[PDB]
């Protein structure tokens, strides 16, 4: 009950400091580049491209999910998808990578996974601006819905934060589970409804029944439901909302007491 | 006479693993115990206010472990430290990054130092032009020397106002011109009574800067008093060192290994 | 025809000094780690059973090609492609990490690539020796075919080579390329016979004609006649083999001319 | 008489951009022209067989850049500069992994510098004896302190032989029992002729080790010649500008920066 209460002070106490190191990290990995932040956006654009070749031009032969187009359904199911990667990835390393540069300062070390995150949430951020003015040329135009965005949009910032809050610890005391992180994530992709949506009324129906478990399913089927479907999502649900709820607690608390836990010996393990 | 920082019983081990499988090995099982490699044992020290202390010593003695558990960088295994204000570390190597240039370098290092910003805004002149370094304060630090890396370092970290300042071994690669504004900074940080450490192999600029010295050996406090007392003994060993024969030599340094090595 | 010349003459002067470089790569590589080299064969091993999930066990409903087994013909197929895709994503990066380093002293700057390429070489033997091994429960065991691995093993490692040593310097001069080389490398995983094989006859059938002019299936399809089809591959098909031959030599050479032609003027631009 | 090293208007320029974009725009166009800094210009010099030499001037002069051109690893941009037999060149910080034990970095060092197996397998032994380690040769280097990288650094490049030596800056850590045995090494040195450059800011050492002094002023050999002539103008120069105001010094190097900056 002290762990959750002292880096839930931290970081409500440090959120401009979250802010600017996240703003300074993101001017630094794209330092030498002729077109600078601009590689923050054109990454993942081009891959949707690729997914949609494969998937959407090879197989499916380019037929419709529920009247909407196959275009616009990936294109809406798959923006999250690189913010949530790459952030759980590089916040699995951040403090083993970040730890000797302030040490020798006095300086909360609870931030140093999500100010990480921070630096990858603006791309997610202009992507899916970008996906929403995209979406126009259809026919589809914004409604009252979208208004859930908010609720939904800042929840899967917590999901990550969450999880890297633990792993970054872990990554400190076993080097090892860095690696095995990159498979798992691998595994999320494809048991999930943003390339593929499970027929059902079979053993395919098992496989939904275990799709249903991951986050990942409901981060994309209520941005659909917001931007697409036009449908108060947590009205049929709310059930999915409730267990996803509990699952970020659980992973914000056992991850906290973690890190509080060894914060004092990092540098032996290290 | 206020204790500015007070020392009790600190104690730092570390456990020696030839192999990362021995240190599995351990980890599988709490019943497995390696040698154990002492960098400090039993080390009490009480620092005044205004007080210079030099820290004189041998290669691998622990001056600089004793820096950082100050700073509080370091954990103590055993025993405690305290210190009435603030504690600032100067080290040889500033942490600055090579893509960034010399204004983003001041901001990114006061912030994480933890200023507001508002600070920030009205301290950046003062550093620009202690710096010296004029139109390179716009380009990246990767183009600049060694030198100018250091004077960007010491200013920045100069200009906020420590209450105890620990400077080690950071003045060696600086020419005599920024040596002497140096000694001037140090002269008007002596005014305000706040407590300074020097850690220099340059016993000229220790003589010039110091007023009190602690020499330590093998991981321990040997002599801690008045520079006129402590600094002719530390003298008198070197030369003595410089004496001996390459086989006493060897076995001084085995006999200290063994000292400080054990299985526990 | 200098710069060719050159490159040749240090590559075979420094045959030991490439090798013993690459075995301290590995060693460094995998220091930290608990199990240390043995994340050499887990990393690809584990990333194959989610390529047979997805793509055999969910598309394909697990059905036969050419009457082998899908399991053993994807494994045959993808031996080579996390080394091939390694060796060239970090040969890439090889000189502006390196060229620190080794600039003070004298030692000659085109084995950067080819060491790092060197460190890569390896796992893919284990693998290969594995997946040969594993092969044998079927009911399939070597012949005398496989004598054809004897020309068909090296020549993936020269053409990985070749283009790093291409790739490497474009590295120096312009930053952007090392984040462009990912992209190209996913197409080449898609538009490759080792997960599906063209229908042919139609737009499928346009879809193999392009396919012919990636080395990625002749490289595969090689590996497959001679370990499993039990058939002299360069009878039927030694116009790709032609092919092939002229594409690594025009890389070799434009590689070296850039290389010998910009490296004294590296530190400039680095 | 044979001249070791041979210098011939040796010239460096180096390329000032503010951003990177302007980068691209002097890319795209090749009528474009930006502001040059003029790290060298117009370097003569001449380097005799048995000599030490010792570079003496302020942050920012050039030395380092002169010791990289003469040991190859830069290229001058305008002229040429010839060395008898090969060149080999110790720096501040010596280039060591962390990770690696001292053994390992023994054999990947003298790999990298080009030695064959056969010889590193003969020359490991008085490696390990001249470092002093002891047990921490097993470890990895990252445990080490600062002065135990220095001295195995110092111990794997003294060890090969070099026909001409170029130590920078590398004896600011050690303390004075290893500054004396390098002392004896270059001692040793000497006696086979080779030619020395030594770099350090320690007036002392360069009295006690040096015979020739080469004083650089702004990218331009200021004095070449004996040490018994140069010295004292340095320690003038010094003086004169410890002497000078605030404002003049501040004059004095802006005139500086002018005369190195130009648009060409
Ligand atoms: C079509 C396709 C199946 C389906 C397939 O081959 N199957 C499975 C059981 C039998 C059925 C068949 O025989 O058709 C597949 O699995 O992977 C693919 C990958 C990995 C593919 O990457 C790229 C394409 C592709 C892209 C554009 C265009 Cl214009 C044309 C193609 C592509 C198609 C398939
Ligand atoms: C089956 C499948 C289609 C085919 C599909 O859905 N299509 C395309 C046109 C209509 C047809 C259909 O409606 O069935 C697909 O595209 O991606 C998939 C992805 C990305 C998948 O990842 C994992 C599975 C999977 C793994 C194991 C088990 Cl036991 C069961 C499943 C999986 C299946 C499909
Ligand atoms: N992680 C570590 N594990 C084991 N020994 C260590 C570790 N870190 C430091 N040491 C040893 O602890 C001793 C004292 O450390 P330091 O304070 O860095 O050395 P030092 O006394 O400052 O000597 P200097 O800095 O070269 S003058 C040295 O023998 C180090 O090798
Ligand atoms: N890539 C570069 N671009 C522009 N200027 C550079 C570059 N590299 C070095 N310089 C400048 O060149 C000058 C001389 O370089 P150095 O030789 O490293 O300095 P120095 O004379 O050795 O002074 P020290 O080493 O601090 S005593 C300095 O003013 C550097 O800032
Ligand atoms: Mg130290
Ligand atoms: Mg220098």
């Amino acid at each position: 009950m002290s762990a959750i209460g002292t880096v839930f002070k931290e970081h409500v106490k440090n959120f401009y400091l979250i802010q600017r190191l996240a703003q300074f990290q993101v001017k630094i990995i794209n330092h030498s580049n002729y077109l600078g932040v601009a590689w923050e956006l054109i990454n993942p654009v081009m891959q949707i491209m690729v997914y949609w070749m494969v998937f959407g031009l090879g197989i499916r032969s380019n037929a419709p999910i529920h009247g909407v187009p196959f275009v616009y359904w990936l294109l809406v199911g798959i923006s999250m998808w690189f913010f949530i990667n790459q952030g759980i990835l590089e916040g699995t390393k951040a403090i083993t990578q970040k730890f000797n540069q302030v040490s020798k300062m006095n300086f909360p070390l609870s931030i140093i996974p999500t100010y990480i995150v921070t630096s990858r949430f603006y791309g997610h951020l202009g992507l899916l601006l970008l996906v929403i003015i995209a979406c126009m040329f259809t026919g589809i135009y914004p409604s009252i819905h979208i208004i859930q965005l908010l609720i939904y949009v800042p929840f899967c910032f917590f999901l990550t934060a969450s999880v890297t809050l633990l792993t970054s610890t872990l990554g400190v005391l076993v080097r090892d589970t860095q690696m095995l992180m990159q498979a798992i994530l691998r595994i999320l992709f494809y048991f999930s409804p943003i390339l593929w949506l499970p027929k059902n009324h079979g053993i395919s129906g098992l496989i939904h029944e275990m799709m249903k478990y991951n986050p990942v399913y409901f981060i994309a089927e209520s941005y659909r439901a917001a931007i697409l479907y036009h449908e108060w999502y947590f009205m049929d649900h709310w059930k999915l909302m409730l267990y996803n709820f509990g699952i970020v607690a659980i992973f914000f608390a056992i991850g906290a007491y973690l890190h509080m836990k060894y914060r004092d010996q990092f540098a032996d393990f290290l | 006479m206020n204790v500015s920082v007070n020392i009790k019983n600190v104690t730092k081990e570390y456990r020696i693993y030839r192999t990362n499988k021995e240190r599995m090995k351990d980890a599988l099982i709490p019943k497995h115990k390696n040698k154990t490699f002492f960098a400090l044992d039993d080390i009490s020290l009480k620092a005044y206010e205004g007080d210079v202390i030099g820290l004189v010593g041998i290669n691998g003695s622990g001056k600089s472990t004793l820096s950082n558990i100050i700073g509080g960088s370091l954990s103590p295994t055993v025993g405690k430290v305290d210190r009435n204000g603030e504690v600032s570390v100067i080290a040889i190597s500033a942490g600055l990054s090579g893509q960034l240039t010399g204004i983003e370098n001041i901001e990114f290092k006061m912030l994480c130092m933890g200023f507001k910003r508002k600070e920030i805004k009205a301290m950046t002149p003062k550093i620009i032009e202690f710096s010296e370094l004029g139109e390179f304060i716009y380009q990246p630090v990767k183009k600049y020397s060694s030198g100018m890396r250091a004077k960007l370092g010491f200013s920045i970290n100069i200009t906020v106002n420590p209450d105890i300042l620990v400077i080690d071994e950071a003045l060696s690669v600086g020419d005599q011109t920024f040596a002497q504004k140096c000694l001037d900074k140090i002269y008007e940080f002596k005014e305000q009574n706040k407590t300074i450490f020097f850690v220099s192999h340059n016993l000229g600029q220790v003589r010039q800067f110091c007023t009190k010295i602690a020499w330590i050996e093998g991981g321990k406090l040997k002599d801690y008093g008045e520079l006129d007392d402590v600094l002719p003994k530390y003298e008198a060993f070197l030369n003595d060192f410089k004496k001996k024969s390459k086989a006493e030599q060897k076995e001084f340094r085995n006999k200290l290994d063994e000292s400080r090595f054990v299985i526990k």
